Order: C-alpha cells, then structure tokens, then sequence
C-alpha cells in the first residue's frame, strides 16, 4: 500500500546516500 | 513455510530486513512492503523488506536492534507475515534510555530524535528500542507512548514527545552498545569460520545430542596484539548468549602453588555450570608455555593442569574454550594435538580494506568533516592493527575536541549534546594523530589481496594471459586438465634483466584472482641464513596454506648466493640450509591448498637449480626489457602522478630509451619532475613538466643494464630454448 | 595420561599411579594404558626435578611388581621411542614395541568407509578419490573430515527445513545425505597432521610404468627378490647376498621408478 511505499522510499534514500 | 532463518545484515537500517526473491514472491510482498516478525516470548517488530543479492532463500537479513527487540539471536528462526494495513501515526512518546545517556545534557530530541524520525517515515512498535549515533556517543531510546496501535510509521508531521526522566534498561533487553559482531572490523574471513564452529554447538545443542556428530571444543587465535582477538571472544559470548568467563596468564600466574590450579579449575566448572558458556584464556603461551622451555616446576604443573581441563570438555557439555597468543609456536605443543585446541584460526593484520573498516566503526559517533579521507588514512597506516586505528580515531578526535570545543566546554559533569553533534574532526587531525601513534606491528608481514592490476603493467601482454592460464585455469576447467591427464605446475620462475615489472606480475595475477599476496624479500632469506634459523621457511609456507588461496612470491632467489660472493665466493655448491627447506617444503605442499608459488630473479645462473625441476618453479618465463610500445605505456602509466605539458613526446622519448628497463624509465620520470620542482621553486626566489624537463632529464638517467648483460640476458634465455 | 599424574602434587602422583595398578590387579585380567608416556617418563636427561625424577622411579618399580600382578598387561602411546627413558626398554617392562606409525592410501580408504558407516552419501561420493588426495592426514584427521563434511549437509538441509526442538526426527535424518561437495569443502578446511612425516608404504609403481631397460628389471628382481625366493640356492652355491645397488647414469631415467618398481611386485615398504 502507499504509507508503506512512503516508508521504503525514505529507507532506500538512506541506503543510497551512504553507499555513494 | 512463512518461516526465515535469522542472519546478519548489511544494511544498518533499524526498520529494515532483506530478502531473497523467492521468499518475497513465497509471501506474496513486493520490494518495500511492510512486514511483521514474529519472534520469541510473545515479541514482534514491524520493518520494510528490501533485496539484495547476498541473501540466501532460506534466510532473513537483520541487524542488532530488530534481534534484541524480537528477543532472538543469530540462528534462530522467525514466523513472518505480511501486514499491507500498516499507517503513519499522529503523535509518538520516545525517551532515551539512561544507561546510554551519560556525559551529555541538554534538548536530546533536537539532537537525536528529530534528526532521526524527522521525513525518516519509519515503522515503530511500542515498547521498541532503537540507536541514534552522534555527538561522540550512542543513545539508544524506547517508545513508550503512541496514539496508534501497536505499530504505526512516523511521518514528519507527527508531534514527537521527549518529556521524562530516562528509563532504566529492562531485564528482557540487552544495551545497543554491547560489543557483538558489528564492532569487528578486519579479519571478516576469520569470524565466519569461527561462527561455523561455534554458532551450533551453543545456538542447538539438541543437533549435537541428537546427531552422531563431534563438536569443536577449542579455537586457538594468533596473531600479533591489538588485532582484535579478544574483541571476537566477547562478540561471540554476547551474539550466542553464552555465559563468557575471562582468564589471562598473568593473573593466573600471579597467584601461589596451588591457588593458579584451583582458580583455574573453578573457571571450567562455572563454566559448566552456566552452560552453554565460552571460556577464553588470554596470553595462552604466558599461562602455559612450553614445558621443555622452563625449568620451574610451578609452570609445569599449570601446563599440566590446564591439559587436564581441556580434555575433561569431553565431560562438560555446552563448553567451548577459545584461546589466544601471539604466535602459533610459542605455546606447548601437547595443546594443539587433536581435541583441546586442534583448531586454529590466523587473525594476522587487518588489509586495507578492513582496516578502513575498523576505521569506520570507531567513528560511527563521530561527526566527520569533508575533507576527512580514513581510506587514505588505511592505505598509509602499514604495520598498524586494529587497537592501533582506533588509538587514532580517539587521538584525532582530541585534536578536534582540544581545536574548537575546549572554547566551548565547562568543568561540570556534562557536556552540551547540540555542540558536540556540531564538533566535526579535520584531516589534520587525523594527520597529527597518524604522526603521534606508532604501529605495533610493523616488523610482522602483512598479507592481503594486492591493488595491482593488470593496467598497472606496461607491455607484457602475453605474460599476463600465461600467468591467467597458470593460476585460474586448473581450478576454472579442472575437466579438461583430467580429460587429457595433465600435471598442472605448482610455481613459476621469473628471468631476465631487472626492472621490467616482475614483482607487479606477481601481484596482478594475485588480484585479479582475488587471492592473498605474500611477499618475501632479500632480507628475510638473508636473515635465515646468517642466522641459522631456516626453521622460519616452515612459518612461511603455512602462512601460505592459512591464507589461502594465495600466491606464495619468493624475490630475489639469488639473494643468499650473491651474499656468498655471487661469481666467486666459496668452493661449494648452489645449496644452502634456506634453499633447502625452502625445496622441502615446496615438495610437502599439494596444489589442492590453491596456494601458487612465485619466483623472480635477475641472476638465474647462480640459484639452485633443483628449484626448477619439475615439482618446483618449472615453469620458466623469460620478462625482457620492454618494447617500444611498451616503454610509452611505462612512461605514461608511471606520470600518471604529476602534471605532463601537451607539448611532451613521450613515443619519441621511448624510441630513445631503447636499453632502458621500466625501472629506468622511472628515473628519467623522477628526473624531469625534480628538475620541474626545482625550476618551479628558483621562481619564487612551473605549474607542468615541459619538454625541456624531459629532454634534460635524458641527459642524465642512465640504463642499469649494460649491453653486455643485455646481451648475456638473452643468451641464457636462449641457452633454455 | 601424563597431565592427570603430572599435575597431582609430590606424593599424589605417586599415590595416584600406585592405585591405577592395583585397581588391574584386583580387576585382572586388565589392561593399563598410559598415554602420553614422554610426559610422565622422559628421556632422563630432559628432567632435573626432584619430583619428575621421583614419578618414574615410581613407574619402573611398579612395572616390575607386574611378576606378581599376574594377568596385568601395561601398554604407553608415545611418539617416538626415543623421547622416553630408556631404562623402560629393559627386559620385560616395555620391550616389546609396535610401531603403529600412520596409514598409506588403502588404510585411509578403509578408515573414511569405517567412520562412514552411519553417513548416508551421494551417489558422487567416492572415497577412494579422497584416500588418494588425504595425503599426510592420519585416522584423526579423517574421522574430522567425516565430521565436517556432515555438518555442511546439516546447515544446508537441516536448518532450511526449519526442525528446532529438543530431538531430531529420524526420517528428517534418514534423507540427510552428504555429497562430495560437502566433502571437498571439509578438506578445504582440514589441515593434515602428519605432513611433516616421512611416508613409508608399498609404492605402485609396477615395470609396466617404465619404458626400456628390460635387462635392468630382470637385475633388480635377482639382488632382490631371488635371495628369499630360494635361499636354498644361495645357500647351496656359497653366494653372498647383495646388500644394495648403486644406479648412474644421466638424470631423468627413470632411476626413482626401478627402485619403486621393486619394492611393488615384492610388496616391500
Ligand atoms: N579487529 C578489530 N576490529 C575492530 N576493532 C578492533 C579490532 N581489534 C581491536 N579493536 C579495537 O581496539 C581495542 C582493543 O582493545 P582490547 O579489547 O583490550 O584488545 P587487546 O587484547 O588488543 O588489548 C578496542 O577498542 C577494540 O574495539
Ligand atoms: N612493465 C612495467 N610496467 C609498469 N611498471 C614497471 C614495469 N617494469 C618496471 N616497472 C617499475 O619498476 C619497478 C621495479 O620493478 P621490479 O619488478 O621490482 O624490478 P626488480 O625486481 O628487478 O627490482 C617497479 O616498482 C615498477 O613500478
Ligand atoms: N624409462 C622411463 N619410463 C617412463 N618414464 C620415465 C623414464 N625415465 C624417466 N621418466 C620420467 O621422468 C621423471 C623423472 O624420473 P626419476 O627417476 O624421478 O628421476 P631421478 O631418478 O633422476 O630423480 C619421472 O617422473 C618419469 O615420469
């Protein structure tokens, strides 16, 4: 659903941002 | 089914789990959903699951804080669903925990909370505790109060509370901050195998009751100090859950007749007691050296004594003694015989690789500015270890401390959270730091997988696909060699004249292999000999076998020939007491081990020839002076370090220096940027190195290979055909 | 074994290897074992301690009172003969010796099936293949490969069915199987105990891995084989046997493979 989707797309800001 | 076995992570992330595709497509979930865990006594967390392509089908990915908060450890299993109705909530109650809040005061939630949840849109349970790093430390908080329930995802518009004395930690929780695996940096390789061995014996016990297997009951780590070993012995303890028990040579020793053996005794029998338990004996060749070393009864017995202990694990389920020394050698033999520590684990010296990493861990707290670069610091920091790297976090961390925030600070109790948050260590701390700490291990050899790679080597494009078909072809197509019954070599030797990238062939091959480089030189084989302890070779070569796969490089064989006069010296023969056990060696070693040998030498003529018969380095490739085209790729990968005006003809150069070996192409390079310096420094009293640089340096770089040892050079190439 | 005497105090271990013979005899017919024999009863001059000194007196009288302990045999593991008081060897006591030493290809075959018996393996298992590349490994060595390659099959199959409870069930183990991977990795992580030994077994090189010398083979088999194939003869005509041959000649001849060669059809170490 949409608020999960909203909190995976934070979790994969975070990831990525550390990773590069 | 729905059932996923518990694992570590690489993602961090304290709302997060990874999964396999086909246990994503199993539950029916898509990348980002929002999963619940169920795991022991009744607890549960709310996380998103992401992918990866390390995750095997059978496991769930997961760090520390999902593992406490479920209440499980690594190798249990957990139920897993599916919960597509999770939302965000409208107002949270997080307050931190106080055994973490310590040194510090101040609005916590604008440092840690705010920063943390603020557009984070993170799922939260009540009653879950979660870790915040910054300002130099680590808070862990509990939510205590939310409006939804019992789990809800906090958005940025939700109003977060803080208001409350800190919360006492609960006796069904364990502190974020106790060391477990993810405080160990290097020897990643080293800890896997151990958790092999361990995991099981303490995590299911009813495998080994149930199952006709035998269990490891001893590990022995070695490797020089501050390398992390007794770091792993309390990871392990803490991650497994078994009760730890602490003993050290000296303590022990520094007890009488009679009260070293009984406190040592009693340590195995609390340790039976608490079963499943960990012993660890710190300083094993202190507490029982070798017993033919010593003539003092009192050490004896102890030796005795602990060899006792040892083989009454037979007796006392759920034990396992780990043990931990500086050298394999330096302890009594009898404890390393099959049973009591038969296994064994080399720790050594963590790569650059790791050692950025131990870098990293130590500052996890820390606020780093942009000019902070800890891979250069790794790359720089040789004959360092782990105890070593984290001296230099904190020493730099006082720099940064002592710098700005002295001016800052008061003598109180406790610091301003918001200041440190902003306290930022420079690269000159750093620095300042690398010049104060000195390594303690920088006499010991450092083994790891090399950064050379083949664009690193001018010129030598045929020797770089032999060496490819030397190590990686027998074990890629290991059918074909058994189809046409062929003996793949075990080593290869290097001939020619000096300086044409020998020693880089070596290590590219290494490399790209993604094997070990172990390099002896000159003086190791000189030191051998001189001192009549070519014993060492045997420490070499299991060296070699430990770190495999590995390429196993001996430089300059001649080395001991040329120190017995080379052409004239004594009446004898080639032979000598390194070479020989050298040559024995290599016959006791099986390609089985992935260990490959490597030799080089510039002066083949006067090296023992049994190194080359077949067994040995039989394999002979012949390395010349480069090419014209490759003396323009030594030339240009060589400037690579400096600026080079457009206006330079680095072919014509090469067509010059056609007696020059890649060693000597090097000079003129260092020539001409010398001469630039110093014209560049004359003008201030420039910003590229011109032709006219090049062209004077021409004028005094010199071949080291004289035409007749050109010419004698391929002769004896020739001469072997 | 050494450790349990030699850490009891003066006049413990004593007492301690006193009562271990006279428990045999009062059990006899009995066995006593002694492991580690060089660490109660080293070569003497290896230990200057009164108490060491003390101990193996001890055992050499108690291995004498074996006149009246009627039916009591003692046996010691040691690693080398050489290593322990000599006085041991004296008539009776421990004259008589047996040099186990470590088991050639075949007995390594025979040791991986034995500690296979209870394992169910894969149709690409082949043990054979394995005696052959377990070079240096000794019996302990292969009961820890059976081992290790048995827990790579339990973490692979027993764990992914997800079975944890107090017992195991027995058709999860009945279908439990160990393939030659599993084993490949075990002797990835297995380190051979004896590979600082020298290897003494009936090669198998036969003469029909030689090409050439046909003349040569048929001297070897006279200075070797004829002597205890008729001693009759030699014994008949007054011929001396020869005690060896010298081989010259340019290398690579195959010099090696007549002297393996021999000892093969011969069956000789
Ligand atoms: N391999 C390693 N990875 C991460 N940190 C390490 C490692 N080795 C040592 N350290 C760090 O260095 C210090 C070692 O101190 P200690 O635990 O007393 O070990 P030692 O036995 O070397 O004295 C600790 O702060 C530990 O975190
Ligand atoms: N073909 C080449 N490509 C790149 N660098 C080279 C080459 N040949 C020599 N060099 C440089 O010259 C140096 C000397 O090489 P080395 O193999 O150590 O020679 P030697 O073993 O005779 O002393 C190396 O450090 C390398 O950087
Ligand atoms: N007559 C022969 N028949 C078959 N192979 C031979 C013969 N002579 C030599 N070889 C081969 O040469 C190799 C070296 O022989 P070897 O007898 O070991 O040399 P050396 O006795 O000088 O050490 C052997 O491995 C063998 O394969």
């Amino acid at each position: 659903t949409n608020e999960a989707q909203m909190a995976a797309a934070a979790a994969l800001a975070r990831l990525e941002q550390k990773q590069s | 089914p729905n059932r996923l076995i518990v694992d570590e992570a690489i993602n961090e992330d304290n709302s997060v789990v990874s999964l396999s595709q086909p246990k994503m497509d199993e539950l029916q979930l898509f990348r980002g959903d929002t999963v619940l865990l169920k795991g022991k006594k009744r607890r549960e967390a709310v996380c998103i699951v992401l992918s990866d392509d390390t995750c095997s089908d059978e496991k769930i990915r997961m760090n520390r804080v999902v593992r406490n908060n479920l209440r499980v450890r690594l190798g249990d299993v957990i139920s897993i669903q599916p919960c597509p109705d999770v939302k965000y909530g409208k107002r949270i109650h997080v307050l931190p925990i106080d055994d973490t809040v310590e040194g510090i005061t101040g609005n916590l939630f604008e440092v840690y909370l705010k920063p943390y949840f603020l557009e984070a849109y993170r799922p939260i349970r009540k009653g879950d505790i979660f870790l915040v790093r910054g300002g130099m430390r680590a808070v862990e908080f509990k939510v205590v109060e939310t409006d939804p329930s019992p789990y809800c995802i906090v958005a940025p518009d939700t109003v977060i509370h803080c208001e409350g004395e800190p919360i006492k930690r609960e006796d069904e929780e364990e502190s974020l901050n106790e060391v477990g695996y993810d405080d160990i940096g290097g020897c990643r390789k080293q800890l896997a195998q151990i958790k092999e061995m361990v995991e099981l014996p303490l995590r299911h016990p009813a495998l080994f009751k149930a199952i006709g297997v035998k269990p490891p009951r001893g590990i022995l780590l070695y490797g020089p100090p501050g390398t992390g070993k007794t770091l792993i012995a309390r990871a392990v303890a803490n991650e497994t859950g078994a009760f730890f028990f602490l003993i050290n040579g000296p303590e022990i020793m520094s007890k009488l007749a009679g009260e070293s053996e009984s406190n040592l005794r009693k340590a195995f029998e609390e340790a039976e007691k608490n079963a499943p338990a960990i012993i660890f004996i710190d300083e094993l060749d202190a507490i029982a050296p070798k017993r033919e070393k010593t003539h003092g009864e009192v050490e004896r017995r102890i030796v005795s004594q602990l060899l006792t202990l040892m083989d009454g694990l037979k007796q006392r389920a759920h034990v396992i003694v780990m043990a931990a020394t500086n050298r394999p050698n330096s302890i009594d033999p009898a404890l390393r015989r099959f049973g009591r520590f038969d296994r064994e684990v080399d720790i050594g010296i963590p790569d650059a690789t790791g050692r950025l990493e131990i870098l990293q861990i130590h500052t996890k707290n820390m606020k780093l500015a942009d000019d902070v670069d800890l891979e250069q610091v790794a790359n720089e920091t040789h004959g360092h270890v782990g105890a070593d790297l984290a001296a230099l976090c904190s020493e730099a961390a006082l720099q940064a401390i002592r710098k700005k925030m002295d001016l800052i600070d008061l003598e109180d109790e406790t610091i301003d959270a918001e200041v440190m948050n902003s306290l930022a260590v420079t690269m000159d701390d750093f620095r300042w730091a690398l010049s104060q700490s000195n390594p303690s291990a920088l006499r010991e050899t450092v083994v790891e997988v090399p950064q050379v790679t083949w664009e690193d080597i001018g010129g030598l494009e045929d020797v770089k696909r032999e060496l490819q078909e030397l190590v990686q072809y027998p074990v890629e197509h290991p059918d074909k060699f058994l189809k046409f019954g062929m003996t793949p070599s075990k080593g290869v030797l290097f001939y020619g004249p000096p300086g044409c990238g020998k020693t880089l062939l070596a290590k590219a091959i290494a490399n790209e292999c993604q094997a070990n480089f172990i390099s002896i030189k000159g003086p190791e084989l000189l030191t051998m000999w001189f001192g009549e302890s070519e014993a060492n070779v045997r420490e070499i070569f299991d060296k070699a076998r430990q770190a495999a796969p590995c390429v196993l490089f001996f430089d300059e064989l001649d080395s001991i020939a040329k120190a017995r006069g080379g052409n004239i010296g004594d009446g004898g023969g080639a032979a000598d007491r390194v070479i020989n056990q050298i040559l024995t060696e290599m016959d006791g070693m099986s390609t089985k081990k992935n260990v490959f040998i490597i030799g080089a030498t510039n002066r083949p003529d006067i090296i023992d020839p049994a190194i080359l018969r077949p067994g040995r380095l039989d394999q002979l490739i012949y390395i010349p002076l480069p090419d014209e085209k490759s003396r323009v790729a030594i030339l240009k990968a060589n400037l690579r370090k400096s600026p080079v005006a457009k206006d330079v003809d680095l072919e014509f150069l090469a067509k010059m220096t056609n007696g020059f070996s890649g060693a000597d192409l090097t000079e003129i390079c260092q020539r001409a940027c010398k001469l630039a310096i110093r014209e560049s420094i004359e003008s201030e009293i420039v910003p590229e190195i011109r032709r006219d640089h090049f062209e004077e340096a021409m004028r005094f770089a010199r071949r080291s290979v004289s035409d007749n040892d050109i010419r004698k050079y391929e002769m004896f190439a020739q001469t072997l055909q």
